[PDB]
């Protein structure tokens, strides 16, 4: 099948900004190609179809070229309502329909350092044969951040599992939480746990750190 | 009003089956194609099947070949996806979708005007969780605010929602009254099957011993509430 | 059968051409595609009602169902000797066929 390829995956813009997604087609579809932007909890909207035409309702701003492979869809200065994901969609093979993988696109504003908690397992859960240590990186921007931890300075993966809110309706800043399971067999045969975080607003990677009994 | 209303879904087992519906209204149903496109959590669209204005022709992604049967009914002006041998991949919201006509053309004009001009109408979506987990209530634990949860000005604290299913489950502070600075983080399926957030709020360091913070989750699948108070 | 099932019969199987693994498939998919042509070919497409039968519009859009139903024929008689991925390669000009000699009268009046 036709390999629809978006770029860039994400990207920041202001309001009033001008903004270009480009897709890119496998093999050549002409102009059978559609744009589609979708918010989080709610369906697509069809914005542009024949890779120039504008669906009705949509905004003059949207607007869209390109042909046989390569297309871009251009919003000429943002609004608010912009901020989505955006999709398109090849039809020159139907019936056999392939989208690419999206481009997200963003509110950009200035670099915020996120401020770190750490928090130790509550012995409630201890005494049920597992422990979970949750890391929290608060209102940082942008998204980009490493969290690793450190059981005694001996670092892991394939252990934890972590979560990122959405943009801030207010301020736009990110927030992130690293959980990290251990059978409590484990939890107390090691001393202290670390949460070192790598970010852009950071000087230098900072580290949060509990030992059991802490 | 020109409109898809989908029902169904909901969480089914591996290796059995499921059909979704959708109810059209406000257009001649029977006049266009019709598709069914899935978005598996956090993941993109991804395209699944359609079928002719009349139901005889129709075709399905290789994903879903062999197990997946779209259908349609067009004197009930309802259209169907009948899912079988269901797989933990298919988990997703689904939608139907009516095929869109370049608007220079009133009427059927073969390739000029069908079939390759995108899809202009969506149903709300029916989310579908292929889980061999069964209904369980979430436990609670705090996230105490520590020495170490510290700004100088103003403290983090929250609740840690454990090994839950299915989804959702609804979190709030102090039952309603604290919103200002509130962050509950996207469930995130273990591989246990069951599910597991955290929801957190910053607090100044003022109120650390002049107001209690108390989270209440809420779990209406397993009809479980837990009222659990937040303090050092 | 209505010109737009006949349209779609060719289009729609195409698909379950590209996608076989055996002769059958093909076979059942490219002779759909040729009853579709012989049944398209006796209709007056609507932009051609005004038209003689004489007219060389008429002649045009009858002929090219002719040349559909023998590339059409070409790749049927490669599925029947087993050939199957010759007899898929061979499918592949019938789009380009179908736009170039048939789309247009399809077009609305």
């Amino acid at each position: 099948d036709i390999v629809m390829t978006q770029s860039p995956s994400f990207l920041s813009a202001s309001v009033g900004d001008r903004v270009t997604i480009t897709c890119r087609a496998s093999q050549g579809i002409d102009r059978y190609l559609a744009w589609y932007q979708q918010k989080p909890g709610s369906a697509p909207k069809l914005l542009i179809y024949a890779a120039s035409t504008l669906q009705s309702g949509v905004p003059s701003r949207f607007s869209g070229s390109g042909s046989e492979t390569d297309f871009t869809l251009t919003i000429s200065s943002l609004q608010p309502d912009d901020f989505a994901t955006y999709y398109c969609q090849q039809l020159s093979t139907y019936p056999t329909i392939t989208f690419g993988q999206g481009t997200r696109l963003e509110i950009k504003r200035t670099v915020a350092a996120p401020s770190v908690f750490i928090f130790p397992p509550s012995d409630e859960q201890l005494k049920s044969g597992t422990a979970s240590v949750v890391c929290l990186l608060n209102n940082f921007y942008p998204r980009e951040a490493k969290v690793q931890w450190k059981v005694d300075n001996a670092l892991q993966s394939g252990n934890s599992q972590e979560s990122v809110t959405e943009q801030d309706s207010k301020d736009s800043t990110y927030s992130l939480s690293s959980t990290l399971t251990l059978s409590k067999a484990d939890y107390e045969k090691h001393k202290v746990y670390a949460c070192e975080v790598t970010h852009q607003g950071l000087s230098s990677p900072v580290t949060k750190s509990f030992n059991r009994g802490e | 009003q020109v409109q898809l209303v989908q029902s169904g879904g909901g969480v089914v087992q591996p290796g059995r089956s499921l059909r979704l519906s959708c109810a059209a209204s406000g257009f001649n149903f029977g006049d266009f194609g019709m598709h069914w496109v899935r978005q598996a959590p956090g993941k993109g669209l991804e395209w699944v099947a359609v079928i002719s204005y009349e139901g005889r022709n129709k075709n399905h992604a290789d994903s879903v070949r062999g197990r997946f049967t779209i259908s349609r009914d067009n004197s009930r002006n309802m259209l169907y996806l009948q899912m079988n041998s269901l797989r933990r991949g298919d988990t997703a919201v689904y939608y139907c979708a009516k095929e869109n006509r370049d608007r220079n053309y009133d009427s059927w004009s073969a390739s000029y005007s069908d079939y390759y001009y995108g899809m202009d109408v969506w149903g709300q979506g029916t989310t579908v969780t292929v889980s061999s987990a069964s209904t369980k209530g979430p436990s609670v634990f705090p996230l105490a605010p520590s020495s170490k949860s510290t700004s100088g000005g103003t403290a983090a604290l929250g609740c840690l929602v454990k090994d839950y299913f299915p989804e959702p489950v609804t979190v709030s502070w102090n039952s309603g009254a604290l919103t200002s600075g509130v962050h509950t983080f996207p469930a995130v399926l273990q591989s246990s099957g069951l599910y597991s957030l955290s929801s957190v709020v910053t607090v100044p360091s003022s109120s650390l011993g002049t107001q209690t913070y108390i989270c209440n989750v809420n779990h209406k699948p397993s009809n479980t509430k837990v009222d659990k108070k937040v303090e050092p | 059968a209505d010109l737009r099932s006949n349209w779609e019969d060719l289009l729609f199987n195409l698909a379950q051409i590209e996608k076989a693994d055996n002769a059958a498939q093909v076979k059942d998919a490219l002779t759909k595609m040729r009853a579709a042509a012989l049944d398209a070919q006796k209709a007056t497409p609507p932009k051609l009602e005004d038209k003689s039968p004489d007219s060389p519009e008429m002649k045009d859009f009858r002929h090219g169902f002719d040349i559909l139903v023998g590339q059409i024929d070409d790749a049927l008689k490669l599925a029947n000797e087993g050939k199957v991925k010759e007899a898929q390669a061979a499918a592949e000009q019938l789009k380009t066929t179908r736009k170039a000699y048939i789309a247009k009268y399809l077009a609305k009046f």
